[PDB]
């Protein structure tokens, strides 16, 4: 949901641009244990509400494995590298899904995120990086559950540069 | 954008042979990038697998 | 297409055994170039016919490359190996796509093959290999083609064990 | 099974934002592994990509 | 060189935390075109001096691809994640190098930290973030380089938590 | 030890064809609980000997993984393609290792064989595969092993081609 | 070269911060494509990881 | 550990067949997090690769 991102430092807003022609989203993640979950997603802006459609294909989850037996307790905070790669927005990121006993297991996000209005009319953002946080709450197994997200573009201040660098 | 947005949500997919089917209500700050939603399967629930695998999808 | 193989060596046949019932398949094929093709696929018998179902999602394919170029060649001859996994069937193959100028884009495929039949009606196979060749004929472009497969199932004869194993 | 089976086959998908959609037809010999089909792109054709990527799905 | 990070928030320091002993780290990077490049650091205290020895293995970098022709730019700013396996400290992170035409060339760093202190003489760090920027000079052509990094490691602060998580 | 392999279909002997000269290989095997083992071999030929040294960095194989908790039960005969690129022979395999209870772990090697001959001297072969069988006897624990392998290089006839090709 | 070829090896590595090295000799048929060897631990022993994943080196 | 630490280093490697060794110095503020360092390249040299590709390992 990329249209609900705060962005900083005089970061172009590739998503927000996007509209009204809106834009769209494609991913896999690739988990350490072995499963792949991809991804296509379509956003359109429809009056004053925005509409996403989502296709989901997953699979080779290990049996045995916190995905499969529903022993997950949800994301660690992540973050993400944006740039550009053929005259779209990439998206690279590593996340760590909590599991029982302290333990993590990770997965890699290899996205794509297209506009659909003409390179004409965008102004394509430098390298930078998206700060997420998402929380889940189950309100009825399997069946019933709420999300929260927090996202913020920004550059690398945390850690300066010493030849004047973003 | 407005300060305050809606957002709706449809999902299908299958995950290891299981094919489920969700929807999806929201709203949230575009500008101060926050958000929250409640998710419904209304397919092939209760889903047998973590719902944390779709989160990034919702 | 897992129902056309020819099964030696006395190696039971994992997908004809799976009828009436059938079975289905999910596959995540890397791409080196950084490409990802995902497909689920139901096979069921109908009557005399086998019906094929299938979902394919794929992404990030660099625009740049002889995929989202159309400049592919076809596949060179396959060696899949297969394998027990949780219960299931599971199967792991690296390709090699031919490219212009003799070159070759190399891709792995990891799949599981899942039978609707109970595991108690079915008998699993050992460790073994699965040749494959794939040729396909463009008719029309981008709108007909003709694809041919050869398939066999075996062990490693060509390089014999000293121990008596297969 | 008859030692020549027919098959026939459909596929929906998505491909770098390309959605497209492929019919098939076929018959092989499912003891000596061998088969022959015709594909035909029904949605989305021509197909702006590779159809090799396609060839396993088939 | 993992003996220089600011930590904040109170996280524990594996690395400071491990002397006089010291600590090893273990790493392969995976290169989005093919590369690897596998490395093995011994880190000791010699009184007032810390002393480094690297082991180095690289291969499979493309003859045609900006490590090999000498055209890389430098590294984009980086995020690892650090969270303990095996009682153990394991880092994961995505890098990208700047290459040229604006383009970048990802990686996958794959790293365990072993502190030569036992596990139970140690405070184990919670999951956490390490910010890291490394700038290089090359003073003279393939001989002499002047190299530069600064390293914070952190909770994410930038986008808050609203079930009190770090 | 590729000297040792057996070459049909007429398909030319890189390795054979690299002596006096000699070559060289570098690999890095990635295995699907997250280990990595990266390897570089020169092999010369001293009058009647031939000499082979090997550098190895292994890195991130779980504690708790049947490597580290070594109940490995040795390796699957496997398949290997090798094809031309950058002027070189390139190599690409999946091995699996047999684990307890008839289970499999499997890895993926990525191989590049340098003959210490230019190019313009060698006859490169075509895309083919080399098929392996690897056998090892544990004579004194983690001390004293014996080793055998076979080895075949061929083109794909048990699934024949329509269009003429090998 | 010869039907039945001699070969002499040195290995040494590090593996999960584990230092090691092994020595080997043996023979094979070069043009059969088979062979033989010892292999010996002479550093690091015994092995603190199985073995198998040394034997591609070999 | 002191508020300006010194540090050196030794790194020996072959990447892509091409064998190189390298020595540096530097120091730094360990509480601080920023370091400074020197490299040089004492066998291999010129690098006929990026130094890039080694810069994590310094």
């Amino acid at each position: 949901s990329k249209t609900f991102i705060k962005y900083v430092s005089g970061i172009p807003d590739y998503f927000k641009q996007s509209f009204p022609e809106g834009f769209t989203w494609e991913r896999t993640t690739t988990y350490e244990d072995g499963g792949f979950l991809t991804a296509h997603q379509d956003t359109s802006l429809d009056g004053d509400c925005l509409v996403y459609k989502v296709k989901i294909l997953g699979n080779n989850f290990p049996a045995d494995g916190p995905v499969m037996q529903n022993k997950a307790g949800g994301w660690e905070p992540g973050c993400e590298i944006l740039y550009e790669v053929d005259g779209v927005l990439c998206g690279q990121s590593l996340m760590a899904l909590k599991c029982p006993g302290g333990r993590h297991l990770n997965c890699r996000l290899h996205t794509t995120y297209r506009s659909k209005k003409p390179a004409s009319a965008l102004k394509m953002p430098e390298f930078h990086f998206e700060d997420h946080r998402i929380e889940v709450k189950e309100v009825q197994k399997g069946k019933h559950y709420e999300q929260y997200e927090a996202a913020v573009a920004r550059y690398c201040d945390a850690a300066p540069s010493k030849l004047g660098h973003h | 954008l407005t300060e305050t947005m809606p957002f709706r949500m449809t999902m299908e997919g299958t995950v290891n042979g299981h094919h489920f089917k969700c929807t999806g209500k929201g709203e949230g700050n575009p500008f101060e990038g926050t958000q929250d939603m409640k998710i419904e399967v209304i397919e092939g629930g209760p889903l047998p697998f973590a719902f944390d695998i779709l989160s990034t999808s919702c």
